[PDB]
C-alpha cells in the first residue's frame, strides 16, 4: 500500500524506538528489526539501521 | 546570473539556462537533446519548448524531497511542474485539498509546490505532444533518467504520483533512494482522498535526521 494510515502507523512507532533506542526486552528490539526491514522493503531505503 | 550558467544546443530553445547544482549532467543533456529534439519539436507541446528546461534553474543542494509527476499537464504546463499559476488545473485543487485538511488551513487562493522550501517539483517527462499525455515518452526516455538519478543524488524522499506511471521507477535508478509511489490525485474511489503521502515523508525524514517539510508555505493567500 505504502500510502495508508497503517504505513503511517508503523513508521511513527519506528521512529518512538529509534529516539528511546534502550530496549528492555526481545519482543522490543525484535520490533523495531521488523519494523527497520518493512521500511527498507517497503520504500527501498530509509535512514536508520537494525540493531 | 550568478549561480546561473549556460549552454547552447542546436533545436529550440536553442539556450539552456542552470543553477551550478545540474553542472555534471548537462554535458549529455545537449548530447541528448540535440539527438531527439528534430523529432519532438515535429509536435506542438505543452509546456512550449522556451519552458522545457526552466526547472533546471532550482538548486538541488538545499533539496530533501522531490515531488514526481510522470509528465507535465496536457495543457497549460508552465514547465515549472504541477503548477498552474490561476489555480484551475485538478491535480494542484486536489493537492492543495489534502494539504488544507492536513495543515487545517482552509482560506487560500492557490497552491504551489515549488516555493515550498527543501521541495522540487518535477516531471519525469520534460514535455507531451498537446492534449496527449505521455506522447514523448519515447523520446526523452535516456534524458529523464539522468536526470530524475541526479536529483536523488540530493533529496532524502522521492515522491511519485501514479501508481501504474511509476510501477516499475526502481529500475530507473543507480543507487537506491528512499522512494514512495502514491496515487493519482485524478484517481478513482477517491483514492488520493486517504493517501498520507505528505505525512509519511515527514516521518520518513525524521528517520533521516533531516527537517520536516513545511507544507503550508506553498499557500498563496
Amino acid at each position: 500500500a505504502m500510502t495508508s494510515s497503517a504505513d503511517l502507523t508503523n513508521l511513527k512507532e519506528l521512529l518512538s524506538l529509534y529516539k528511546s533506542l534502550r530496549f528492555s526486552d526481545s519482543a522490543a528490539i525484535e520490533k523495531y528489526n521488523s519494523l527497520v526491514e518493512w521500511g527498507t522493503s517497503t520504500y527501498a531505503k530509509i535512514g536508520v539501521q537494525k540493531v | 546570473q550568478d549561480p546561473m550558467n549556460s549552454v547552447t544546443v542546436s533545436h529550440a530553445p536553442y539556450t539552456i539556462t542552470y543553477h551550478d547544482d545540474w553542472e555534471p549532467v548537462m554535458s549529455q543533456l545537449v548530447e541528448f537533446y540535440n539527438e531527439v529534439a528534430s523529432w519532438l519539436l515535429r509536435d506542438e507541446t505543452s509546456p512550449i519548448p522556451d519552458k522545457f528546461f526552466i526547472q533546471l534553474k532550482q538548486p538541488l543542494r538545499n533539496k530533501r524531497v522531490c515531488v514526481c509527476g510522470i509528465d507535465p499537464y496536457p495543457k497549460d504546463g508552465t514547465g515549472v511542474p504541477f503548477e498552474s499559476p490561476n489555480f484551475t488545473k485538478k491535480s494542484i485543487k486536489e493537492i492543495a485539498s489534502s494539504i488544507s485538511r492536513l495543515t487545517g488551513v482552509i482560506d487560500y487562493k492557490g497552491y504551489n509546490l515549488n516555493i515550498i522550501d527543501g521541495v522540487i517539483p518535477w516531471n519525469y517527462y520534460l514535455s507531451c505532444k498537446l492534449g496527449e499525455t505521455k506522447s514523448h515518452a519515447i523520446y526523452w526516455d535516456k534524458i529523464s533518467k539522468l536526470l530524475l538519478q541526479h536529483i536523488t543524488k540530493h533529496v532524502s524522499v522521492l515522491y511519485c504520483l501514479g501508481k501504474t506511471d511509476f510501477s516499475n521507477i526502481r529500475a530507473k535508478l543507480e543507487s537506491p533512494v528512499t522512494t514512495i509511489v502514491g496515487y493519482h490525485p485524478a484517481a478513482r474511489d477517491r483514492q488520493f482522498e486517504k493517501d498520507r503521502s505528505f505525512e509519511i515523508i515527514n516521518v520518513l525524514l525524521e528517520l533521516d535526521n533531516k527537517v520536516p517539510i513545511n507544507w503550508a508555505q506553498g499557500f498563496i493567500y
